[PDB]
């Protein structure tokens, strides 16, 4: 019923601007304040500002009063926020949230899914998938780990599976790390009975939908 | 403009344990609100106006406080309660959130299954070398990797990455990635990652010589 | 000036006005006070003008009290200038109110009165906040002009103090 | 009393502080003003104390102005008593504020500050309303004590006026 | 404590006519709310915060105003719009409603079908007598009955009762009931009700002698 | 969904007291202010007061501050109002209404059906149904009116029909008038072709459920 819809991701160049949106539904859009909240891991949740779509009044956090510019369309029932002059420090999840007054205080009772903004000069390179070939180096306690380094791709969502999805137990795929190259890198690994490294040709499957790139690599002690 | 301070920064709670987390406001506020966030989702409303549970919040939770001191307490933590909890205030413009308290499922200490991977030839064929150290299924969340190269201590040129808490085992896994040029990897011979953890009686290491397979 | 009776009485009245404006400015109004209140300037500055009303009773002991009252007038005139700027350009000195005064107003501030929810810009709640902020700006600027009044009359005395002695 | 210099200067100061408290009490605060403001007592009563400061300049013309200033002090002391009761026991004289002052505060009243919605008794909005009501009660009672001050000094003059003449 | 004054007290509007009703506040108020009440039901919310239509209110309605002067206007009255509309304010404790404006469907003037009934023997067998005068299907809402007894003017001892507006004909019906003891009815002989209405060129009367059937 | 349920009527003796109720449903009862509003034809709608069921705070109209006493039960989710010392001037419809904050102001967005309180010394007498026998006295334009005077009953809801419901066109039943006896009286009439007064034995049917009383009367020019 009551729902705020947001575009899930935005990729924008430094110095450029972005106009993310928040489609309200299931309630009288003009009767509630719409708020925007920034989230970054190093700063937590920062409230940006609000718009009342009824008239059009805005208020802003002082530390944003020239970065953001709120807007609302009564007819499509959509709030907008425009961010100017974008920098690395604007890379964040941005939530719209609707505040009601309820129980004697204001209350962020419904939230959008959030828009992840990445501000980057980089371009949609696909992943250099290197096998982490297992060995006694990666053998301990009679298990061995084996993996794939999904290196130097750009837009963050790669997906990795093993044996075309037939291997899932003991798998870990780590969060991607942004490198000083501006390219993301990620590792995925699985732990298996070390004897299985002989016969079972473990395959890691990589996909990068932004670069539409599919890769698969053989991962076994038959190379070093 | 009021600063909301949350304690602890990480709360580790065993399933069924009663636990409490506190929010302290740099000035007195009429009410505090609490939000639960799980990674990859927006903050769910959890408690509003100090004590009212949001729709569908288990009565397992409660909230209390006044003035500058507020708390959220769980009569028994479930495994599903593992999340970050943010307090928030409306009493002053701008409204402000707390830093959050990450609730962690406390479990029996487990040693890291340490592993190391050489830069494979595929990467050297790209002029680049990355050395991956892996610490499977350890607990607690703390650990430190050390990178040693002909016993010389590396610094800076390694990035650390960690899983979230396994929603079944409640351990963590960590990988560390030393990175080098091909020419840097092909100078030195002995590459080691050294691991210190409370799941270990001592430092431990996994290592390799370059050239051996 | 010779008019030591007239001028001393003026100073006592300036002192009583400061004490009255001070106690009035201490009426609970929220998390933050003016610097004037936090320094207690209208109390200690106020009684210093009463004391330099000692020149109603016609030694360099009077020069000591006149000089202290001149320092009080100068510092009061600076402090009330600061609080007007603190209210109207930025809250650059966040002087926390005495907690027995905050007990009655623990949840309000007058150094900001924009609501975070724009629907409330029309609201009576917002108009109350700007009313208190305007009263404080009024009381501080009334206190400034009477602090400036003291500075004129004391300087016109200490001038004769040194040129006599 | 003989102290015509000292007493005349005291009256001028009482007049100036009435004017200051009056203009301060005219800072927009809502639908209703105090009777003091509506009668303009601090303006016309204020200048009358400045004028009876004419006894700084040493005819029954002074008896006329002293008597008018005595009437002003009495009526100001009654009017400020009335406004304190008007605020704190019942709003028995609903003196509508001058509309150029209401233009800034058209939706607020300080003669009642209980909210109709009981959830709001805790609210900052309610605490702002009681803050203004307490400031007005303070300004009126400061104005009362200085109006009472005038009454004492003028009576102690008009007493000598008739017993001289 | 603010008095809300509504004008007109009755608004008569022909179907499709654009009409406006006004609410005037003894002091300026942040917003006005409007409620529609039909007899035998609670006041439905109709307009909130000066101009927002409540859920399901036809966009046929709109509201406007500021400060001390507010209005509700209907671009075209429907027959279903016939109701009493109350303005209300929240700007001062206590909140207060207006006196209401009754919206009436204006129609072609119609003369009252005047009738009179004697006290029947059943009632005289109870010692009591009531004389009923009936004015069927008249319009406008105004009318007056006069009771005459041997041509003497009665007063006080008659109660007036009126239908609501017929939701099909949009006329009104009225009955007037003179009441007497049996001994009072059995003194005088000639009983008349006299009717004055704009649907008539003159006063009119219906009457009877007591004893004739 | 969101609904306030009230007992539809209360009959109470003068000087006595009544504790009418307002069962909330479909919403978090403790999160909203519950208001009571009086209605009387001579005074319109008077706000009585409110309770916040969360804590229990009340506020009252000054002209009611000792007449009403508000209460709420968190568990049954019911608000109550008690009226003391009842008089004729307490006879009214009493509504509970729930105020939300919405669109930037408070808003009575849901109402109970109302409780009609009648404060009366009188007792549940049933109606003396007298025929308004038609005649040339009640003949005009070739139609004749005929009726029944449902006189001197007490609790207000009588119901009247004609020919056991077979006659409805041209019927009017007037609002009941409270007499100086404290008993209500009502009239019902129908207009018919005057020739029909000969053959058609028009019957008025009266029911008074409070006195459980059913009456039917023949209404025709065969008595005067």
């Amino acid at each position: 019923q009551v729902q705020l819809q947001q575009p899930g991701a935005e990729l924008v160049k430094p110095g450029a601007s972005v106009k993310m949106s928040c489609k309200a539904s299931g309630y009288t859009f003009t009767s509630y304040n719409m708020h925007w909240v920034k989230q970054t891991p190093g700063r937590g949740l920062e409230w940006i500002g609000a718009i009342y779509p009824g008239n059009g009044d805005t208020s802003y956090n002082q530390k944003f009063k020239g970065k953001a510019t709120l807007t609302a369309d009564k007819s499509s029932s959509t709030a907008y926020m425009q961010l100017s002059s974008l920098t690395s420090e604007d890379s964040a999840v941005y939530y719209c949230a609707r505040s009601t007054y309820y129980g004697g205080d204001w209350y962020f009772n419904v939230w959008g899914a959030g828009t992840t903004v990445t501000v980057s000069a980089a371009s949609t390179k696909g992943p250099s998938v290197f096998p982490l070939a297992p060995s006694s180096k990666s053998t301990s306690g009679g298990t061995a780990a084996l993996g794939c380094l999904v290196k130097d791709y750009f837009p963050e969502p790669v997906t990795v599976s093993w044996n075309s999805g037939a291997l899932t137990s003991g798998v870990h795929t780590f969060p991607a790390v942004l490198q000083s190259s501006g390219l993301y890198s990620l590792s995925s690994v699985v732990t298996v009975p070390s004897s299985s490294l002989g016969t079972q040709t473990y395959i890691c499957n990589v996909n990068h939908k932004p670069s539409n790139t599919k890769v698969d690599k053989k991962v076994e002690p038959k190379s070093c | 403009q009021i600063v909301l301070s949350q304690s602890p920064a990480i709360l580790s709670a065993s399933p069924g344990e009663k636990v409490t987390m506190t929010c302290r406001a740099s000035s007195s506020v009429s009410y505090i609100h609490w939000f639960q966030q799980k990674p990859g989702s927006s903050p769910k409303p959890w408690i509003y106006a100090t004590s009212n549970l949001a729709s569908g919040v288990p009565v397992r939770f409660s909230g209390s406080g006044s003035g500058t001191s507020y708390s959220l307490t769980i009569s028994r933590v479930e495994a599903e309660d593992a999340a970050t909890y943010y307090c928030q205030q409306w009493t002053s413009n701008p409204p402000t959130f707390g830093g959050g308290t990450k609730l962690e499922i406390k479990r029996t200490v487990a040693a890291p299954s340490v592993f190391i991977f050489p830069p494979s030839d595929e990467q050297l064929k790209s002029g680049t070398a990355s050395v991956v150290c892996l610490l499977n299924n350890f607990y607690p969340r703390e650990a430190k990797v050390q990178w040693k190269v002909d016993n010389a201590l590396q610094s800076g040129n390694s990035q650390e990455s960690v899983t979230e808490q396994d929603s079944k085992d409640s351990t963590y896994s960590l990988s560390s990635t030393l990175t080098l040029s091909k020419a840097d990897y092909e100078k030195h011979k002995v590459y080691a990652c050294e691991v210190t953890h409370q799941g270990l009686s001592s430092p431990v290491t996994k290592s390799f010589n370059r050239g051996e397979c | 000036m010779r008019e030591s009776k007239t001028l001393g009485a003026v100073q006592i009245m300036n002192g009583l006005f400061h004490i009255a404006l001070g106690g009035l400015l201490m009426i609970p109004a929220g998390i933050y006070a003016p610097i004037c209140v936090t320094v207690w300037y209208p109390l200690w500055g106020g009684i210093m003008y009463i004391i330099s009303g000692s020149l109603l009773a016609a030694v360099k002991g009077k020069m000591i009290m006149n000089s202290l009252s001149l320092f009080a007038a100068i510092s009061g005139m600076i402090l009330s200038i600061m609080d007007i700027l603190n209210i109207k350009i930025s809250h650059f000195l966040k002087m926390e109110s005495l907690n027995f005064i905050r007990a009655h107003t623990p949840y309000i501030n007058i150094y900001n009165c924009e609501p975070a929810n724009p629907s409330e810009k029309n609201s009576p709640s917002t108009q109350y906040c700007y009313s208190i902020q305007s009263l404080f700006l009024g009381i501080l600027s009334v206190m400034l002009i009477f602090a400036f009044f003291q500075e004129l009359v004391i300087a016109g005395i200490v001038e004769n103090e040194w040129k006599r002695t």
